DNA sequence: AGCAGCAACAGAGAATCT
């Protein structure tokens, strides 16, 4: 029953494993669980949009509400999950979600009213709302308009312009905050503390630093790094050297390599470094924000220089942010800051 | 709490019919004097309403009225486990979720059991009916249903008229027209085939086709209908049961 | 000559409208043959194969030319054109109204007093289709048949590298000129190793009898990977007349192994 | 119990006194309704502006408490097709009412989403059956309505919520509800809102849930801004003249302490960095011209994902370049 | 075809006189401006005008009919200086509750009906109109691309 | 052949000894094991790297597969038809064999493996480049509702076109191109177990020179020259090249020879010809920019807007369909700067 | 050779019902102590298996076993001229490419006589029955029907298990659940009725109602129904035949596997 | 690369007649 469950979770990979189950496991997104706390002793939930960047904990968050609310046994019984592996066309937000929002609310049995508040609700989640096409969202307005007394509904997305005006009115939106060293290193270090992961000073702080806002990346990078400590068993700690290697990070040398080639250097001589480059298998858009910070952090290019650097690297990534060559967007980004 | 046990699930299987179709949600409510139903169709020009007594069940107890509405859809799908002959035993708690219907052959042998979910409906009940209606009359429900048959593929509407001991349905469309005629008669050698008529005043009212077709299936509950017009209210077209009543009020085309 | 009833109540047949796209009136102001135009074009509700025909005619077309610039500022327009298109099966089509105006692009671009002539247009794209369609089966089926065979020759072979990469060296492989081998031994291995790749792509090599009294029932790869490969046609008939003596050659080793 | 219900649910305007914001056009409909003529209506209007609200308190006020019965109300919800008007709101024009006496009312709520079918054959039963029934199309965007349809009805354009009316509402609010409010957090809620009641009920039962208190304490501006997610015109006014007047460095290590002390997003400072340039007399329109394509790309890139810092970047280098045009 | 202005003033004077209303000639004006050749629509106006103020008058039609929304569309596009442009735009369409899809498809429809300018300049304006659709119906409408969409119309009649 | 000497385990790996290392960390505790996505240089290995590490995660039987056939149901009654790669131990999926009907057959298929679940099994994703964002959308909770019974190990060449979410819900692990000695090592294993007679050893290094890293095309283009030079390779055997890139280059010579709208035509029908024979449009695109950049007539300002305009339509074909008409479009701005 | 006639077409008219709609093909195999005939689902969930002896025509000549296979459509639109009385004589050589079915009326008059196209299939006749099975039971094959149509519309999976003394059927879906609970008892007023139960350890299986749906088609064949059950095995659903029997053997559901 | 609206065909169930 309950071993199994704790088993399970214990041979299962870190970002399953620490999952939170409480609305006190959230640790940066204080804001909206602090509303998610004091409505839990009221019962008057209002029908929620989390939107914000991805790994932010939303569905962690409204998973813990949804526990904290109704408890294991009515878990199963006063949800509708909806994600986007199902169909959500017109004729299923008509048919299904409707015919559960007219439903009445299960009872509760004797267990339940006793631990926990057990509202007189359920609760509809959409997760990854940015599939839905906007006809079939605005047939989610009225059933949700005026059903609220026996159902609440929770959408969830990344993009809120997606997601149509009218029902980003209905629901009170709450943007999660991007979780960067300062406000998830409290998590990351209970993480490794629990799992005996034995790092240096400033390597936790560097991973989510390479996260850029983003705790599961960065839990899975510790694992990686606590997996590959393990095997080689010489029991030193973690190196950020280390961490970067594994995270896909173009070490500083060949970052310097690049700035020289730039900076001195005509087409030629580019594109030929550019092509042996691109045999290292390295993602382009790790290499354009290096780039952009080390252009932008320098203190020795004029202003003038750096208006059109900051412009070309936001047009590059731009670019790549929509499934084009890595190699010719980079060859003509290196090739256009060259020219300045 | 609802507790109602059918000697045959045969009747409530019937009952359910006459909702079939023609309206999606119905709200029924169980208290001290028996049963009642009512379900109205979308486009609200009729109002299906049931009501059955205590007596017409082998074991009914209620210490607290309880409301439930759903989807008949859902319920006649259920409904054909019945056997006709099997005994059927509806059952609710106070604040219910779902609606228990328990069908059980006279030996233990087998049980069929069902949980039937709930929908919430704003508890409204109509109460349209009239003191007086202009005339009242009523004819073997068979009769009926075959004036109905006969027009319905004629028009997509049918009039009732209605002068001193005359009754004509008519119906008049593409191909042409047709008219049904039937007189006040008592049968002696029988009088469950007579046709009565009440008139304080003569009626002439149209009916949608396609509700008055709905409305015969109450012929399967009773042998006769009454038909009860009025140019002030809904027509009222009703199948009386042991203990009870299937009644239907049709708005006329205006 | 019977047309004045079709004046009277039929539209203009979208091949009339590409060449109207291209005419140029001295005798009319340019304002009034746009308006005419762009009506023309949106009564006729089919805005994408008057696109077509336009993309289709233009190459042909007279056009003043400084440096064929006019081409890459009628390319960005297709481009906004397909983006549309594709729009179109995601979004409410509030979007089709702009499509008529991409037509009316060459008008004001390639419109002029020389294009006289009608001239006449075929469908080269839903052939093309058919025979994309037609080489993307052969590869599916191809890419099938290594699944089954090659264990793990499969998890390496992406459709791409399957057509560009694979399949042109394996058909330049059976291809080869076996008569300038003098060595019997070295033409026998070849041939063994080549009996193996033709197994292990499940290659069957079927004797076309369907030949008119002609005594030469050619021999054909079963799939046709030639379809599939052969893009030139100047070589395709030198391939044929050395695959023929290699394919006998090639069957009777299969027959001699079997 | 109403006391389940979200604020925005449980504010619901029940009678047409509670409609605040329109008086143009509720003064004219309830003038329609006691002289009689009550014509077609199409409510057109943003979200949030008090269509539905508006059109049920009428209702209520025509045919009394028992308005679920004598109205038929379809919206998107609803299967709404040509077979569904031919036969639902044909035989609903047609018949008369089962419960009193009087004209009918359908209420096709969000009626851009319905097919050009269904509105073709509708715009003949409105004309065909106008002696015993209305209409009343609700919308929010007047590009799906066919021409003709849209004809037939007289078109109520429901403005934005005012100042004084959502002041009003939230007034009535904050007597409702044992909550204080702060003038300056009352300014800074009705500059959040955009003239959208939900918004403003959604945020303010949020704050209340914020307060941590048992409600003897006042909300504040801080309050509002931290459960928004809001950046604070302070915070604003620093980064854009840390943008335009200080270094390049600077201004980069500005923006990101900024953003990352409270927590702020780079599109909510686009927006609120363009409300503020908005109000700048500026020299030959070219600079403007500059500021505001880059500024609609970068939220364009922003609206599909990217790195925050390239994007924070770009938004520098844009307006500084496009300043510097200005000399 | 369209019915010209004597022929539905005719008809509204004719209406007036068999119902006995208060008018003005600037309201009736005004009615059949807002009309725009639509008789039904030029009486449902008139008879709501009644039924709501009891005097015709330009005043009472403006402020219970709004003016043609096409129209302010066309001013606001037609501008020579961009911050004439942006007034318009802020004031009267989105400090009145018009919706960004209303705003740029009624200015796809004014630009496409255009006659004051050239052809050129009309492709490329309606090209401008079209992007900012794009963007629009991809849930990033906003005020900021409409801003954008008009300077950038602006920069192509800056030759 | 390539497929005849190819690695079946980690310790038979001969190139990227620190990738090796990370792998068997990797699979040193297998259970405890998030998805994975191998991303790198086409032609560099992972494909077999990840099957050596499934090797090590489970006995030797997981080269022992068997392909299969599922057929599914859209809205039509059509049945899309896909063939699946089953493995007693794993199951390898390609959406890339169909069109936007990606998501109906993840969805499905992952929902039915995942249902019937050492004691997981793993799920390899061949190309996930080609899988729509809806498809990704859609495979993004399910990666994450069952974690305990299916694992993904998606096999990529570059990781532009996979969305952010995808991103962060697996591991990333880089697989860079052999070093041009490390090419030339194997190429000489090979040779010797194959029995070809080399004059020179360099050779073999020119075939690296002439691969760009890619191991899959060096041993064929071996093989394919050791058939021509009769088992006997000389100091100046010939490359053989294949025939696109021939028919690109000659493309290429004439943009740089003629720039006209008759040329315009026949650069058309020669783009027509080559996409009707199962090539892709970007690697079309891709091969023709870097050829026409190495044009030593042209300049830097003309190689420049070579590049922008290469770069322009890249993301033009990315995101349209008919990939002529964006083609078509690059050659004729290409015209036009030239 | 093929010989065998029924002296009833009815008879095999009611067995091809059997196998009817829930699959496609079907290789039946004639020997000297009768024809069986075995069935494969696309899915391979479900296996149709018949047995008649010898015992069970009227006339049975068979001097070299004959395997044939043919398509179940085919056969069951030529299966309705049988007009139940009408004597069947099912005839083929021992290399066949068709099936000749034989219908006579008692006097010479009417002789419908079909020759069908058979598909030919690699023979492999599974062997999938268990020695013992975890539970056994039987009941009215009418009352089995009633059970599973039940159920079925609640879910497409009902469970059965069983506990000593205790069979239960159990569905649950959207709209609710639903359950029949049967007992064990002998009905001397007539056995036929009785509900038999044989127990060695408790149950507890998961099948698709599809299939449950396809095998109750059987009722027509037999009063009873046996079931037995085993958690290492497909389930056997059995309807007896004088001098024979119809078998269905059905996969349980992994968790989705009808 | 939805939906919808459709319309037509096939299958199942119910009623009537022999
Ligand atoms: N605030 C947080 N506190 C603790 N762990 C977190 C937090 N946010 C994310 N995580 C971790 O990241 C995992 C993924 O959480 P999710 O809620 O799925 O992220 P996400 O916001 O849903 O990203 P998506 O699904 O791509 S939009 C969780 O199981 C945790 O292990
Ligand atoms: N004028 C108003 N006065 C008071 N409350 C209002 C007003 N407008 C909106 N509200 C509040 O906002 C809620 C929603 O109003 P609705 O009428 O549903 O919005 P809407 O105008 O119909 O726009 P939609 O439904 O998105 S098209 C109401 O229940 C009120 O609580
Ligand atoms: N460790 C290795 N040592 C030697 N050759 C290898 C090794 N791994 C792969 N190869 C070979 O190098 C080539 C790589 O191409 P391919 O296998 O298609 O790459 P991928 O595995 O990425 O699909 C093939 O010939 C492959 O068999
Ligand atoms: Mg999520
Ligand atoms: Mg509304």
């Amino acid at each position: 029953s309950k071993l199994a469950a704790e088993q399970s979770l214990a041979q299962q990979p870190w970002v399953e494993k620490y999952r939170p189950k409480n609305l006190d496991e959230v640790t940066a997104q204080d804001h909206a669980v602090t509303v998610l706390k004091k409505t839990l002793k009221s019962a008057n939930l209002p029908h929620m949009l989390f939107y914000g960047p991805p790994g932010t904990g939303k569905t962690s968050t409204i998973l813990a509400l949804t526990k904290e609310l109704y408890g294991p046994d009515l878990m199963k019984s006063r949800i509708l999950e909806l994600n986007a592996s199902d169909e959500r066309g017109i004729s299923i937000v008509r048919e299904k979600v409707k015919n559960f929002a007219r439903l009445t609310v299960s009872k509760p049995s004797k267990h339940d009213l006793e631990n926990y508040p057990c509202p007189p609700y359920k609760i509809i989640i959409l997760d990854e709302a940015d599939s839905m096409t906007a006809d079939a969202q605005s047939a989610l307005r009225r059933t949700m308009e005026t059903y609220s007394g026996v159902t609440r509904f929770c959408l969830i997305c990344n993009y809120v312009t997606r997601i149509i005006d009218p029902l980003a009115s209905r629901c009170s939106k709450f943007r999660f905050k991007a979780l960067d060293a300062s406000n998830a290193i409290d998590r990351l270090r209970f993480i490794s503390e629990q799992e005996n992961v034995k790092c240096d000073d400033g390597v936790l702080e560097r991973i989510l630093d390479i996260s850029a806002g983003d705790l599961r990346r960065g839990i899975t990078l510790l694992q990686s790094a606590s997996k590959g400590a393990q095997y080689l068993g010489d029991g030193k700690n973690i190196t950020s050297t280390q961490v970067e290697e594994l995270a896909g990070v173009v070490p500083h040398d060949i970052l310097i390599e690049i700035v020289e080639k730039v900076k001195s250097g005509d087409f030629d001589e580019i594109k030929k470094y550019v092509n042996t480059f691109m045999k290292s298998g390295w993602s382009a858009a790790s290499v354009v924000n290096q780039l952009h910070e080390y252009y932008i952090t320098n203190d020795n290019f004029d202003t003038n220089f750096k208006n059109q650097i900051s412009w070309l690297l936001f047009t590059t990534d731009s670019r790549l942010n929509n499934g084009t060559n890595e190699h010719i967007q980079l060859l003509n980004l290196l090739v256009k800051i060259s020219q300045l | 709490m609802l507790e109602a046990k059918f000697e045959e699930a045969s009747l409530f299987k019937r009952i359910i019919d006459g909702f079939k179709d023609c309206v999606q949600l119905v709200n029924f409510q169980c208290k001290e004097d028996g049963i009642i139903a009512q379900a109205v169709d979308d486009s609200r020009v009729l109002l299906v309403s049931l009501e059955i007594g205590v007596e017409a069940f082998q074991e009914y107890r209620c210490d607290h009225p309880v409301t439930l509405g759903m989807d008949l859809t859902s319920l006649s799908k259920i409904l054909r486990c019945g056997n006709n002959t099997d005994t059927l035993t509806l059952i609710a708690d106070n604040t219910p979720d779902s609606i228990i219907l328990l069908f059980e052959d006279t030996k233990k042998d087998r049980i069929a059991e069902y949980s039937l979910k709930l929908m919430d409906i704003d508890a409204d009940f109509l109460k349209i009916e009239e003191l007086q209606y202009d005339s009242t009359l009523s004819l073997p429900s068979s009769e009926f249903s075959k004036i109905v048959r006969d027009l319905s593929q004629l028009s997509d509407s049918i009039n009732i008229m209605i002068t001193k001991e005359t009754i004509k349905f008519v119906a008049d469309g593409d191909i042409g027209s047709g008219s049904v005629i039937i007189k006040p008669f008592v049968d002696m050698e029988h009088p469950e085939t007579s046709i009565k008529l009440e008139m304080d005043q003569p009626v002439d009212l149209t009916f949608g086709a396609k509700y008055l077709l709905d409305i015969i299936k109450g012929s399967s509950l009773s042998d006769r209908v009454g038909i009860r017009l009025s140019s002030e209210a809904p027509a009222l077209f009703q199948f009386d049961l042991k203990s009870g009543f299937l009644q239907f009020f049709l708005a006329p085309k205006f | 000559n019977t047309w004045a009833s079709s004046n009277k109540d039929s539209p203009i047949s979208w091949f009339k409208i590409v060449n109207q796209l291209f005419r140029k009136d001295p005798h009319r102001d340019i304002k009034e043959q746009f308006y005419e135009l762009l009506n023309q074009v949106e009564l006729n509700g089919n805005s994408d194969r008057i696109l077509q025909g336009c993309f289709n005619i233009f190459p042909y077309v007279k056009y003043s030319d400084n440096g064929i610039r006019k081409p890459a500022n009628i390319s960005d327009w297709l481009f906004f054109h397909d983006l549309m298109y594709q729009s179109m099966y995601a979004h409410n089509g509030e979007l089709l109204r702009y499509s008529a105006l991409v037509p009316l692009v060459f008008f004001q671009t390639f419109g002029d007093i020389a294009n006289k002539d009608d001239i006449r247009m075929k469908n080269s794209e839903y052939e093309q289709r058919e025979l994309k369609r037609a080489n993307s089966d052969i590869v599916s089926l191809i890419m099938r048949h290594i699944s089954v065979q090659s264990p793990l020759m499969a998890s390496f072979t992406d459709r791409k590298s399957l057509i560009f990469e694979i399949l042109p060296y394996l058909d330049s492989m059976i291809s080869s000129d076996f008569n300038k081998i003098r060595n019997l031994k070295l033409k026998q291995a070849i041939m063994e190793e080549l009996v193996q790749l033709l197994k292990s792509f499940q290659l069957n090599l079927i004797q076309n009898r369907s030949e008119g009294f002609d005594v030469r029932g050619g021999l054909t790869i079963d799939p046709p990977i030639d379809e599939v490969v052969l893009l030139n046609p100047k070589h395709i008939n030198e391939v044929q007349h050395k695959r023929a003596n290699n394919l006998s050659s090639l069957l009777a080793k299969i027959e001699e192994n079997r | 119990s109403k006391e389940n219900l979200p604020w925005v649910e449980k504010y619901r305007p029940e009678t047409l006194d509670e409609v605040y914001g329109q008086n143009e056009v509720i003064t004219t409909v309830r003038k329609f309704v006691d002289e009689g003529k009550l014509p077609h209506l199409l409510f057109y209007g943003p979200p949030g502006t008090g269509k539905t609200s508006t059109i049920v308190a009428l209702a209520r006020e025509i045919y009394g408490k028992n308005y679920s019965n004598m109205v038929l109300e379809l919206n998107a919800s609803d299967d709404r097709g040509i077979d569904v008007v031919r036969n639902q709101i044909k035989d609903f024009a047609s018949t008369r009412q089962i419960f009193s006496k009087g004209f009918k009312l359908i209420i096709l709520d969000e009626a851009d989403a319905m097919t050009n079918a269904a509105q073709n054959a509708l715009r003949r039963v409105i004309e065909r059956y106008t002696k015993n029934t209305r209409f009343c199309v609700l919308a929010n965007y007047a590009h799906k309505l066919t021409p003709a349809l849209l004809s037939r009805c007289t078109r109520f354009r429901f403005q934005p919520l005012p100042q004084e009316a959502i002041e009003r509402r939230i007034a009535n609010v904050l007597v409702h509800e044992k909550l204080k409010l702060s003038p300056n957090a009352e300014k800074a809620l009705i500059e959040l809102s955009n003239g959208d009641m939900r918004r403003v009920l959604n945020v303010l039962q949020s704050c209340k849930a914020t307060l941590d208190n048992p409600d003897e304490d006042e909300i504040s501006d801080d309050v509002i801004y931290e459960c928004c997610g809001a950046p604070r015109p302070s915070d604003l006014k620093a980064v854009l003249k840390s943008i335009l007047e200080d270094d390049w460095g600077t201004a980069h290590y500005t923006l990101n302490k900024v953003r990352s002390a409270k927590g702020l997003a780079l599109i909510d400072l686009i927006e609120g960095i363009v409300k503020i340039l908005e109000d700048y007399e500026l020299q030959n329109e070219e600079t403007r011209v500059h500021l505001l394509t880059k500024l609609a790309d970068i939220e364009y890139s922003i609206s599909k994902g990217g790195n925050d810092q390239i994007q924070g970047s770009a938004v520098i280098g844009a307006i500084k370049a496009s300043f510097e045009n200005e000399t | 075809s369209k019915l010209s202005d004597e022929d539905v003033l005719k008809r509204l004077l004719q209406i007036i006189k068999l119902e006995d209303v208060k008018y003005t000639n600037d309201g009736l004006e005004a009615i059949i401006f807002t009309a725009e050749g639509d008789m039904r629509q030029a009486i449902n106006n008139l008879q709501s005008t009644v039924a709501g103020h009891g005097l015709v008058n330009a005043d009472n039609v403006f402020k219970i009919v709004d003016s043609p929304h096409p129209l302010i569309v066309k001013k606001m596009l037609l501008a020579s200086n961009l911050e004439d442009s942006i007034q318009i735009l802020r004031t009267d369409l989105w400090k009145k509750g018009y919706s960004s899809i209303d705003i740029v498809t009624t200015s796809f429809r004014v630009t496409k009906n255009l006659a004051q300018v050239k052809e050129s300049v009309r492709l490329e304006m309606i090209k401008e109109i079209g992007l900012t659709h794009m963007r629009i119906l991809e849930g990033v409408g906003t005020y900021l691309q409409l801003a954008s969409m008009l300077a950038k119309i602006h920069k192509l009649n800056n030759k | 052949w390539v497929d005849k000497y190819r690695p079946k385990s980690l310790n038979a790996l001969s190139h990227n000894e620190e990738l090796t290392n990370f792998l068997k960390s990797l699979s040193d505790q297998p259970r405890d094991l998030p998805h994975l996505l191998l991303y790198g240089p086409n032609g560099t290995g992972k494909k077999t790297r990840c099957m050596a590490l499934l090797e090590s995660i489970f006995g030797p039987g997981v080269y022992r597969l068997k392909i299969d056939v599922r057929q599914f149901v859209t809205a039509s009654n059509r049945k899309l038809e896909l063939n699946v790669v089953s493995s007693p131990y794993h199951l390898e999926i390609t959406p890339s064999d169909m069109g936007n009907n990606d998501r109906i057959v993840i969805q499905e298929l992952l929902k039915e493996v995942a249902q019937m679940e050492h004691r997981y099994k793993c799920v390899i994703i061949n190309e996930a480049n080609s899988l729509t964002k809806d498809a990704q959308a859609a495979l993004r909770r399910t990666m994450e509702k069952y974690s305990k019974n299916i694992r993904l190990i998606m096999v990529c060449d570059s990781m532009s076109p996979i969305i952010a979410p995808i991103k962060s819900r697996c591991l990333l692990i880089r697989c860079p191109a052999p070093s041009d000695s490390e090419i030339s090592t194997i190429l000489s294993d090979v040779v010797t177990n194959e029995r070809i007679q080399l004059e020179t050893k360099d050779i073999l290094k020119r075939i690296a020179q002439a691969s760009n890293g890619n191991l899959r095309v060096s041993l064929l283009m071996l093989e394919s020259m050791a058939l021509n030079n009769e088992l006997a390779l000389k100091s100046s055997s010939p490359i053989i090249k294949p025939d696109w890139i021939i028919v690109i280059h000659k493309l290429t010579r004439k943009i740089v020879k003629e720039r006209s709208v008759n040329s315009l035509i026949e650069c058309r029908a020669v783009l027509y010809d080559l996409l009707a024979h199962c090539i892709p449009a970007n690697i079309i695109l891709k091969e023709l920019t870097f050829s026409l950049l190495d044009v030593e007539t042209l300049n830097t300002t003309n190689k420049s807007s070579i590049i922008e305009y290469s770069s322009v339509f890249d993301e033009r074909l990315s995101l349209g369909n008919k990939a002529i008409f964006h083609l078509e479009g690059f050659i004729a701005k290409v015209m036009c700067c030239l």
